[PDB]
Parts: C-alpha cells; sequence; structure tokens
C-alpha cells in the first residue's frame, strides 16, 4: 500500500538559555501508517520517560505526535530525536540545533 | 472569528496482537479537550483542557459509552473494509474519520463534516448538503448504499445542526478565556552566514495561538515562494505554536529583504528586517 | 458530545 514517511522536527518550547529548565520537543508529522518509534537522546543516550501526544491526524489523513520532555540545557550537553518508521530502511537521527 | 469542533477517530487492526485499537481525540480548534483510548487500562472519555473539567458525570459517562460503542463498530467495519477489497488476513489496515461542525462568529452554523480514509486513502464523505455523499471507489459505493438505505445522511445531519453546534457554542463559552483569545507571535530575524558569498535570513515567529499564520520573505517587495525554506508550524507544548522562513541572500544585501507577518492576535500585520 | 458511528 502507499505509505508517508515522517517529517521531524527538533526544539525546545522556550527560547533556549543555558541552565534554565526548558522542554525538548521532537514533533514528527506527515507519517502513514501511525506506528511509527520516536527516541529523545541527551549525548547518543535515550532519555527515559518522555512523554507524547494523544494520536491525531491533519486533513490529508497524515500523523502526528508531539514527543517532549523537560531538559536544561547546556554548553557541553547534545541533544537530538531518533525516529524510526516502515518508510525508512534505518533509523533517521536530526540534532537539535538552536538555530532552528 | 469562526471557529469548529471536531473529533478525530483513529482505528487500526494489529493481526496477531490483538483487536484494533480504537482511539477518539476531540479539539476545538486547536485545543486537544477530550481523549478516549481503547488500550488504556480502563478505557474512559478523559478531559484534556481544563475548562471541560466541570462538565458532570453524565458527560463522561455518556461520552466513554460512545466510545466504547465506536471501538466494536470500528472494528466491524475493519472486518467488512478487508472483504470489500478481497484483502488477507495477515495485514495490518487503518481506518481513520473525523466529524464534526463550524461556526461563524455569531456561532451559526457554516457547515457540517463527516468523513473516512482507509489506508490513507479518502474512502467516503458526507456532502456538504448533509444529504448525499461522495465515494471513492467501487467498494466505497457498497457502504454509500448501505448508509443510503439505513438513512444515515439524516441521522447525520440532525447531529451537525442539534448536538454538535450546541456543544461547540458551550465549549467556546467556557472556554472563551482561551479559545477565543488570539494569542500574536513574538517575532525576530537572525542572521547567519553560509559563506563568504551568501548568509540565511530566518524569520521566527513564537508563541502564537491559533495556529494560522502568514509568513513570508519578500525580495524588493515581490514575493520569494520558490526561494523560501518553510518549515511546518509545529506545536511548542503550551497550546502555542512556532514557524519560521528562511531565505538565502547575497553577503551585503540584506537590507533588500522583508519578512512579513499576518496573524489574528496581532494589531496589524508586521513588516521585519534584519537589524544588524 | 460525540456520536455513535455508523458501520461501513
Ligand atoms: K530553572
Ligand atoms: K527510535
Ligand atoms: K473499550
Ligand atoms: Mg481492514
Amino acid at each position: 500500500m502507499i505509505q508517508r514517511t515522517p517529517k521531524i522536527q527538533v526544539y525546545s518550547r522556550h527560547p533556549a538559555e543555558n541552565g534554565k529548565s526548558n522542554f525538548l520537543n521532537c514533533y514528527v508529522s506527515g507519517f502513514h501508517p501511525s506506528d511509527i518509534e520516536v527516541d529523545l537522546l541527551k549525548n547518543g543516550e535515550r532519555i527515559e520517560k518522555v512523554e507524547h501526544s494523544d494520536l491525531s491526524f491533519s486533513k490529508d489523513w497524515s500523523f502526528y505526535l508531539l514527543y517532549y520532555t523537560e531538559f536544561t540545557p547546556t554548553e557541553k550537553d547534545e541533544y537530538a530525536c531518533r525516529v524510526n518508521h516502515v518508510t525508512l530502511s534505518q533509523p533517521k537521527i536530526v540534532k537539535w540545533d538552536r538555530d532552528m | 472569528g469562526s471557529h469548529s469542533m471536531r473529533y478525530f477517530h483513529t482505528s487500526v487492526s494489529r493481526p496477531g496482537r490483538g483487536e484494533p485499537r480504537f482511539i477518539s481525540v476531540g479539539y476545538v480548534d486547536g485545543t486537544q479537550f477530550v481523549r478516549f483510548d481503547s488500550d488504556a487500562a480502563s478505557p474512559r472519555t478523559e478531559p484534556r483542557a481544563p475548562w471541560i473539567e466541570q462538565e458532570g458525570p453524565e458527560y463522561w459517562d455518556r461520552n466513554t459509552q460512545i466510545s466504547k460503542t465506536n471501538t466494536q463498530t470500528y472494528r466491524e467495519s475493519l472486518r467488512n473494509l478487508r472483504g470489500y477489497y478481497n484483502q488477507s488476513e495477515a495485514g495490518s489496515h487503518t481506518l481513520q474519520r473525523m466529524y464534526g461542525c463550524d461556526v461563524g462568529p455569531d456561532g451559526r452554523l457554516l457547515r457540517g463534516h463527516d468523513q473516512s480514509a482507509y489506508d490513507g486513502k479518502d474512502y467516503i464523505a458526507l456532502n456538504e448538503d448533509l444529504s448525499s455523499w461522495t465515494a471513492a471507489d467501487t467498494a466505497a459505493q457498497i457502504t454509500q448504499r448501505k448508509w443510503e438505505a439505513a438513512r444515515v445522511a439524516e441521522q447525520l445531519r440532525a447531529y451537525l445542526e442539534g448536538t454538535c453546534v450546541e456543544w461547540l457554542r458551550r465549549h467556546l463559552e467556557n472556554g472563551k478565556e482561551t479559545l477565543q483569545r488570539a494569542d500574536p507571535p513574538k517575532t525576530h530575524v537572525t542572521h547567519h552566514p553560509i559563506s563568504d558569498h551568501e548568509a540565511t535570513l530566518r524569520c521566527w515567529a513564537l508563541g502564537f495561538y491559533p495556529a494560522e499564520i502568514t509568513l513570508t520573505w519578500q525580495r524588493d517587495g515581490e514575493d520569494q515562494t520558490q526561494d523560501t525554506e518553510l518549515v511546518e508550524t509545529r506545536p511548542a507544548g503550551d497550546r502555542t505554536f512556532q514557524k519560521w522562513a528562511a531565505v538565502v541572500v547575497p553577503s551585503g544585501e540584506e537590507q533588500r529583504y522583508t519578512c512579513h507577518v499576518q496573524h489574528e492576535g496581532l494589531p496589524k500585520p508586521l513588516t521585519l528586517r534584519w537589524e544588524p | 458530545y460525540e456520536r455513535m458511528c455508523n458501520i461501513l
């Protein structure tokens, strides 16, 4: 059948300030079917207890989910989102870049 | 101005892993206010916005009963759809439905909706007249004939013009301090060199509600549609949304570019430039 | 309220 691969954005809820608590978001959208695996990473390792929104879909029937966790950005720590889906031959990693 | 109440249903079969999961979520505009999930330990319609919490036990009980019946109905629909497409029992398939109503500024019905998709493809939809159907193919024509024989369009019309708009108006009043408050974007332009020859200008809109926004770059007053990278509007997690638009510009030409922002929460549309 | 949907 016809499948749609996810778009992925990784970003913070509030403007990032080192040492200030915030939320790290990974928004996955545009995908079909709805089964998807999303991890948030800190220095390459999976963050535990990440929460996600309730499954819903856009006007074009593609699904979207927000995965999120509290974090405190620092100068040294790197954050990313890792996504797997039936349309991807390997997990896709998108790094958090505070300018995006 | 205008407002909508919409319910989004997703049912997904999973052969060998139990019965198809059913999820229903309800939204007023961009604000989710209820959820139901048949895989929850104790499935129940649950509040997801503060203003809905004041509804009494009858609201939660009846919506839970409706969603439990829908869980069963969607499983039967998935069995029927597999047969209408001559599909094997081995594969996973998805049924999605969206329904609800839109009202104008005076609370009057603008239009109703009921539409379904199978495996991500439009299947059948109630037409704007709330009296006839549009079927995508010969499988959906089987559903259309069944729903014509059962006068389903008349049932939907009664719901959409009655219960749906009545409850949308009630939610808009109970949640007026948020649902009828437009929060404008906070905006700024960033500049990042790419090489000696070029730089990226990125225009940011943060913290806005509802999600509808227009964010564009112009060069010498002409829209840069093809040359602009425009990310999808994305949720911040605190009710608000974010978006940005970027253009690559020749070094030294930055003042020829202007970013234009339109949003319901702004007193006036904005024109922004890079401020070095 | 939601409504009870019809079987396809
Ligand atoms: K803090
Ligand atoms: K993953
Ligand atoms: K159930
Ligand atoms: Mg099926």
